[PDB]
């Protein structure tokens, strides 16, 4: 069962930055 | 970005942290008071000593 | 030497409700004239007046100053 | 009974960021100096507020020098006369308190260091009262030596009418009319009750700049760190 | 409140009533001693003349 | 009738607007916590998970959405049985004690 | 080997006092004012003492010190006026901490309620003796009739009395005990804050729905400091508005008068924050009941944890219970406004009229009122 | 009362997102304001009425002040 | 106090027209919004030169 | 620290004001020490560790 | 008061007018003594058992 567990989606909240899933984070950190 | 050179150049260390905001207070004063005085003064134009000491 | 204060007070005295408040205190002034023992007294009437003559007067005045 | 409030007069420094027409407080220092210091005291201010505010140093020194101050002990134990100094506070024109009622009718001048802030109702009230002067009306009597004003509270004062036009020459040159030496006087007045007036407003211009740039910033800071809270999802998952 | 009351507490007043009276008599001797309050020591014999 | 005027209080409350419901709202005064330590497993569960969202939805001063609202013949009274045990115990006691 | 947070003594109790203290998720903003309160304090204290060090505690040159104070010390008119200012923000924020504490149902902590009742009580009196340092007309006999409101009590009366005021009346030495007194009170208003906190901590916080909030507590410094922190910068906001554009908004302007005991002045009236009571003063027209009715206008607060009968601890989920304490609300600035104005035909019955609706609506109508919700709610 | 004994949670799951990556004002004014007018509708019905009427109150005790204060002709 | 007439006026040894607030030689005001008469102190009578008055 | 050029009239006041608050901030710090005291116990004149005779 | 002017003239007051003034006031400076007295020997008492090692 603990693979049915999914994170529900945060985009309406995540900045501008990371809001794609395929961008990495990394390179906005510094920035953010 | 501009931002994120000044982060990780300046911001990261919190010692440096502090040495900026130390800084930027010593700018910040004078920049301030400045800008203060200035428009308290244009306010009131003509209303004060300093704007008077001229004619005694 | 003419006061602007006097000068307002004449020109402001024309507000319709300075109107009222003097023919108001003449009709205190003709009563307790005549009647001779009586101790109404027209600073009622006067207060009235002086009121609204002076929130008029306040509103101009010092600009002429 | 009743009393008349003092109108709301459009003050220079009535603004919210405004400040004393300090020339207008040279004009009205010149007023007390010469008309109401013959009989009115002031006392918590000194020649030596004056400068910086109204009047320059060698001014204030000169106006100072004018006037004769009772001294301390001489070398044998007199009352010398000397001249005033800069830190010398304004001459009381009655030596006792109970002097200033007997040279009047009986009713003391009230020191003008804080009349401004101790009268409800403020400049307005206090010039009002000196530009409100009239004759009684009919069917109030007042007594031989009293005076009829409407603003002050019974409408009976004891003040001769101390403003009237051309009453004193202002240094500058402005007319004496009575309205303007009534205005110039009540600047002045406020300006002894607070001195620190200008320097008061700078600082709450300064203080309005700093907080409507702080508080914005640290609401940003408490949105930050809450946000974790304000944005976690709950779930249930019960067996 | 009316929880109180009935057989087992009446019996509990009256044991400590003969202390609670006691110990108001303590107050009452203590308060007349500490501030000399005259009107009851005008009446007790031998310090009738501290007055 | 009176379930008119008990419809109307109901929803004037506001509790049902967070998802809660009437015994998840009282008081807990001595009697109460008693009475949750005694409630099954699953009800003290999902008590306190309504609770937790509750708490979580005052943070943020938000409401359920009009659909999952607990409504007035839906409402449970969970903790009444446990609570009259309860109650009914203390009266006992407080018999016996007098 | 182990953090000195939670393994200094000192240090252990800041941080299960301030740091790491379990605090609900959902207070709301009215709880902030607990933090102002105590900074206020703080505020009252640290200006307090820059005065102490020029105002001489003597009828002949109390008022000219003050005077002093404000025209000739570097920057003390700042002072003078942000104590006063901020002393009308700390009777602010104390009736918003009460009416919090009423409000949702805060008084089942019992221990700190009362505690609260003990500290009110002290603040009003260091309000009291502080208005009289000034030595102003209004201080003066403001200090007169308040005192002279003690003769009432029968038998020590009159003796009571003139104990306090050192005399036949007030002078020299009363100013100088008042002095003296209202350095020494604000230090025991902050050992009785310290307990008040320590006995708040035992059972934790009350948040605004009233359930136990036990399974959301979220640690205080990350979360609680910023909120406190911004809570403190708005009260600085207005106390710095009000010392900076007003600071005469909230006093009395006779009080820049000498104090001459051979003139009454014509209104005579306590500070803003007492005329709640000094109007329950003039509603009763026997003095010892008058005095009663003052003193119990604030004691009726120890009474509320006995007079609360609804079976929910907060007023959130009570609607008829928020339409009274609204209007008990209403009638406290009714009173307040009815002590402000003199006494006559149309403030008489005015006054009588709200003081008995401010004791009815605690005492009789809140619990009836609890007793026909819980009725309306099926228990 | 410090964290470890202060109740029992089962079956209880929280997401939560770190603050660097959030945007501290999302949708400040398009829900805010939405919310603000929902609660003050909520709670206006139920806060205003005692102070309208305490402000009648007011307004009528001034005014009554006024006329007793005033002249009676006689 | 407003211009009082000490040891004159029309009535007794006091007497104050500035108000409404007239006096009497008991010292009653005869009229006025004076809160009441000359204010009258407790004198322990016991005779002239030996009356106690505060 | 004068308050001025020579010990006067400020300097009097502020000693006052420092005399009053200064011991309170004295009996703070001494509950402190009994705090710290606490954590260890008193010692005895033997300096040996009095802990199984207490 | 704390009044250049006003300072030793009060505290003759408080000796010589306050009922019982004069205990309080020697009371307060020989109790600085004890203060002191009792401080000392603290200290000495610290020093000697080798109670600083706390
Ligand atoms: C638009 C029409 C007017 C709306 C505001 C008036 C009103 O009755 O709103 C009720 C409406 C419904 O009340 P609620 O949010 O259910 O209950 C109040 C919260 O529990 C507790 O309040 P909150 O934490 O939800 O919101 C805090 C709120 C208000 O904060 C406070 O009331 C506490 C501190 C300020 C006291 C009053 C200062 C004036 O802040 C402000 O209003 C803006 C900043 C004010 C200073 C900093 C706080 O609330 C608001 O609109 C915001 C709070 C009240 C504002 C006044
Ligand atoms: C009197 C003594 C001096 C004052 C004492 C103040 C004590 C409390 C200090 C902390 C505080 O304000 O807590 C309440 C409260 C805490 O909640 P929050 O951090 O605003 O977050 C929104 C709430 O979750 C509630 O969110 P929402 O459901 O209302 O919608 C989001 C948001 C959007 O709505 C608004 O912003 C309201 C419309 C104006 C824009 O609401 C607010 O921001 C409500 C507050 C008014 C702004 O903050 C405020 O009331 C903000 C103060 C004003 C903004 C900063 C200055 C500009
Ligand atoms: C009563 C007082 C007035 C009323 C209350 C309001 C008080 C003012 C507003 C609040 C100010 C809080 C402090 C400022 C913010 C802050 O530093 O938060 C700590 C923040 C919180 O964490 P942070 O993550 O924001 O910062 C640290 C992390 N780095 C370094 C990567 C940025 O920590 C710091 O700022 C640490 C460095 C502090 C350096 C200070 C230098 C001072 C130099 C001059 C002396
Ligand atoms: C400490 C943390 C902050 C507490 C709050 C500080 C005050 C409010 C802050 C927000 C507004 C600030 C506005 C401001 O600073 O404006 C400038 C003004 C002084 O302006 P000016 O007189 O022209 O001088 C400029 C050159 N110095 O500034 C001022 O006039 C300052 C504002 C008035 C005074 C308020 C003081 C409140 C805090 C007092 C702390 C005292 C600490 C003493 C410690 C012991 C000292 C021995
Ligand atoms: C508070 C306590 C009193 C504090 C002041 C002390 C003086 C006082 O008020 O009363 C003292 C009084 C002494 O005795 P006294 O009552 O004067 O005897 C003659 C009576 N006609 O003694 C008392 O009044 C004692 C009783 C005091 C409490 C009231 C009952
Ligand atoms: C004017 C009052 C302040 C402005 C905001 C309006 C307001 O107070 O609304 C009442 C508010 C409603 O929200 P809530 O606390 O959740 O109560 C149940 C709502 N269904 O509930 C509250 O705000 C309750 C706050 C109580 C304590 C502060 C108010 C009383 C102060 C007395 C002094
Ligand atoms: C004083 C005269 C009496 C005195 O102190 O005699 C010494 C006595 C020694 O006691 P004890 O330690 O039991 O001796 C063991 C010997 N094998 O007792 C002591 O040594 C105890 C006294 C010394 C330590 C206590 C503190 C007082 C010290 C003297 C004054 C301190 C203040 C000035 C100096 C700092
Ligand atoms: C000249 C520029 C002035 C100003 C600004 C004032 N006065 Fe006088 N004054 C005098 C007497 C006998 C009194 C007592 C009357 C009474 O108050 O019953 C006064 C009073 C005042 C006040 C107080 C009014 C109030 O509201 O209480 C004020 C503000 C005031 N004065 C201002 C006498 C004289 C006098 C000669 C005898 C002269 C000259 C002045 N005054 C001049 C002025
Ligand atoms: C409980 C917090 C306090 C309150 C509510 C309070 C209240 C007041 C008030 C209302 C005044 C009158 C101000 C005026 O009329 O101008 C005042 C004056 C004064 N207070 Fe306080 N005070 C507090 C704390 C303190 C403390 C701790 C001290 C001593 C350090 C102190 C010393 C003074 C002094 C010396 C004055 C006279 C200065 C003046 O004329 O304003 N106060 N206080
Ligand atoms: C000297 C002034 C006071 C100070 C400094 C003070 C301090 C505090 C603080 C810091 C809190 C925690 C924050 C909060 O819960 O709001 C608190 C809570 C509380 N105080 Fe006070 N307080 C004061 C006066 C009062 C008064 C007058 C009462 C009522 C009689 C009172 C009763 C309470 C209650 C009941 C709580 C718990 C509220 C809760 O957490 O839900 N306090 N106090
Ligand atoms: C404000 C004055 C002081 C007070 C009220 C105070 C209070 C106390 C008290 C009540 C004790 C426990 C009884 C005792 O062992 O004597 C104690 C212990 C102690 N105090 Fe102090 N103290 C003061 C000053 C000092 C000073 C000046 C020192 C030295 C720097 C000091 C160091 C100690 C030590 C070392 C102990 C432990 C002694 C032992 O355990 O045998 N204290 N203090
Ligand atoms: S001054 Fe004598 S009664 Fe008004």
């Amino acid at each position: 069962s603990h693979t049915d567990i999914r994170v529900p989606d945060f985009s309406d909240y995540r900045r501008a930055e990371v809001l794609d899933s395929t961008k990495s984070s990394k390179e906005s950190s510094d920035a953010r | 970005t501009l931002t994120a050179r000044l982060y990780s150049l300046l911001f990261r260390r919190t010692s440096t942290f502090a040495l900026t905001i130390a800084v930027g207070a010593l700018f910040f004063e004078r920049a301030f008071d400045q800008g203060a005085d200035a428009i308290y003064e244009h306010i009131n134009q003509g209303k004060l000593w300093k704007h008077i000491k001229h004619k005694y | 030497l003419v006061d602007p204060l006097t000068t307002v007070r004449e020109q402001c005295e024309q507000i319709e409700k300075c109107i009222k408040a003097r023919e108001r205190l003449e009709l205190c002034d003709q009563r307790v004239s005549s009647r001779s023992q009586t101790e109404e007294d027209c600073t009622e009437e006067l207060f009235d007046f002086l009121h609204a003559r002076d929130h008029c007067v306040a509103h101009k005045l010092f600009n002429s100053l | 009974d009743l009393e008349l409030h003092a109108p709301s007069y459009p003050w220079s420094h009535r603004g919210l960021l405004s400040s004393l027409d300090h020339t207008s407080i040279r004009r009205g220092f010149q007023v007390y100096k010469q008309v109401c210091s013959s009989c009115h005291s002031m006392d918590y201010v000194a020649y030596r507020h004056l400068v910086g505010v109204c009047y320059t140093e060698e001014e204030a020194k000169a106006l100072a020098e004018e006037v004769e101050v009772q001294d301390g002990p001489n070398e044998d134990g007199e009352m010398f006369m000397r001249p005033g100094k800069l830190s010398d506070y304004f001459p009381k024109p009655y030596p006792n308190p109970e002097a200033a009622r007997a040279a009047n009718n009986g009713a003391l001048p009230p020191d003008l260091s804080y009349i401004v802030r101790a009268r409800h109702g403020g400049e307005d009230y206090v010039f009002s009262l000196l530009t409100g002067y009239c004759e009684p009306p009919t069917g109030v009597s007042l007594r031989e030596g009293l005076y009829f004003n409407p603003y002050f509270p019974g409408q009976a004062i004891a003040m001769a009418p101390p403003i009237y036009n051309e009453v004193l020459e202002f240094d500058d040159g402005t007319p004496a009319t009575m309205s303007q030496v009534a205005k110039d006087v009540c600047t002045f007045l406020r300006w002894a009750s607070e001195p620190e007036h200008d320097h008061r407003k700078r600082m709450g211009l300064k203080m309005l700049m700093m907080m409507g740039l702080l508080l914005p910033l640290v609401y940003a800071m408490k949105r930050h760190k809450w946000s974790v809270l304000k944005s976690r999802k709950l779930a249930y998952r019960p067996p | 409140l009316s929880r109180f009351l009935g057989p087992r507490y009446r019996e509990l007043a009256r044991n400590w009533i003969p202390t609670a009276s006691m110990w108001g008599a303590v107050g009452a001797v203590g308060l007349v001693w500490a501030t000399d309050w005259r009107l009851i020591l005008d009446w007790v014999p031998y310090i009738n003349g501290k007055f | 009738w009176l379930e008119g005027i008990r419809k109307w209080y109901y929803n004037a409350a506001g509790f049902n607007k967070l998802g809660l419901m009437r015994d998840d709202t009282i008081y807990e005064d001595d009697d109460v916590k008693e009475a949750i330590r005694r409630l099954p497993e699953n009800l003290y569960n999902d008590r306190v998970f309504r609770i937790k969202r509750a708490l979580d939805l005052t943070m943020r001063q938000q409401i359920l959405p009009k659909e999952q609202w607990t409504k007035y013949e839906e409402d449970k009274f969970y903790l009444e049985p446990y609570l009259k045990e309860v109650i009914r115990e203390r009266k006992e006691r407080e018999e016996w004690a007098k | 080997m182990t953090n000195i947070r939670k393994s200094h003594p000192l240090m252990k109790i800041i941080n299960n006092a301030f740091i790491d203290l379990p605090a609900p998720s959902n207070i709301s903003s009215w709880w902030n004012f607990g933090s102002l309160l105590g900074i206020c304090l703080i505020l009252q204290i640290l200006t307090g003492l820059f005065l102490a060090m020029h105002y001489t505690s003597d009828t002949t040159t109390a008022f000219s010190s003050v005077t002093h104070i404000c025209r000739d010390v570097n920057y003390g008119w700042v002072i003078r006026y942000l104590h006063a200012n901020g002393a009308s923000m700390f009777f602010i924020c104390l009736f918003i901490h009460v009416g919090r504490g009423l409000y949702y149902g805060s008084y089942m902590f019992l221990e700190t309620w009362n505690i609260g009742v003990v500290l009110l009580f002290t603040v009003m009196a260091t309000a009291f003796m502080g208005y009289v340092l000034p030595w102003g007309q209004m201080s003066f006999w403001g200090a007169t009739v308040i005192t002279n409101l003690l003769s009432a009590i029968p038998y020590i009366g009159t003796d009571l009395v003139e104990w306090i005021w050192g005399g036949f009346s007030v002078d020299k030495a009363t100013l100088t005990r008042f002095f003296a007194f209202h350095f020494i009170l604000p230090f025991i208003i902050t050992a009785l804050a310290a307990v008040h906190l320590l006995f708040l901590h035992e059972t934790g916080s009350n948040n605004p729905t009233g359930i136990s909030s036990d399974m959301d507590k979220i640690p205080f410094h990350p979360y609680y400091t910023i909120k406190d922190i911004l809570g403190a910068l708005f009260m600085m906001l207005i106390l710095l508005i009000l010392v900076l554009f007003s600071p005469d908004l909230l006093g009395d302007p006779d009080n820049y008068t000498p104090a001459n005991p051979l003139n009454t002045p014509p209104h005579i009236k306590p500070e803003w924050y007492f005329l709640f009571a000094y109007a329950i003063l003039r509603s009763i027209p026997n003095k010892l009941g008058g005095v009663l009715a003052l003193v119990a206008s604030i004691l009726i607060l120890i009474l509320m944890p006995m007079l609360h009968t609804s079976k929910q601890r907060s007023m959130m989920f009570r609607p008829l219970s928020q339409c009274l304490f609204w209007m008990l609300v209403a009638d406290l600035i009714t009173l307040t406004w009815i002590g402000g104005q003199p006494v006559e035909h149309p403030f008489i019955i005015i006054g009588q009229l709200a003081s008995i609706l401010y004791f009815l609506i605690i005492l009789v109508l809140m619990p009836i009122t609890s007793i026909i919700e819980n009725n309306l709610l099926k228990w | 009362r410090e964290f470890g004994h202060l109740t029992r949670m089962r079956h209880v799951i929280t997401y939560s997102l770190s603050p660097f990556e959030q945007r501290a004002f999302p949708h400040y004014f398009t829900k805010g304001i939405p919310n603000v007018l929902r609660r003050t509708r909520a709670c206006i019905l139920r806060v205003a009425p005692p102070f309208v009427v305490f402000y009648l109150v007011y307004t009528w005790g001034t005014q009554e002040f006024e006329k007793s204060k005033r002249k009676n002709p006689a | 106090g407003c211009v009082p007439i000490a040891n004159a006026g029309d009535f007794g040894g006091y007497y104050c027209p500035c108000h409404g607030s007239h006096y009497d030689a008991s010292g009653r005001i005869r009229k006025g919004p004076a809160p009441l008469n000359l204010e009258v102190p407790t004198y322990e009578f016991t005779s002239d030169d030996l009356v106690i008055v505060g």
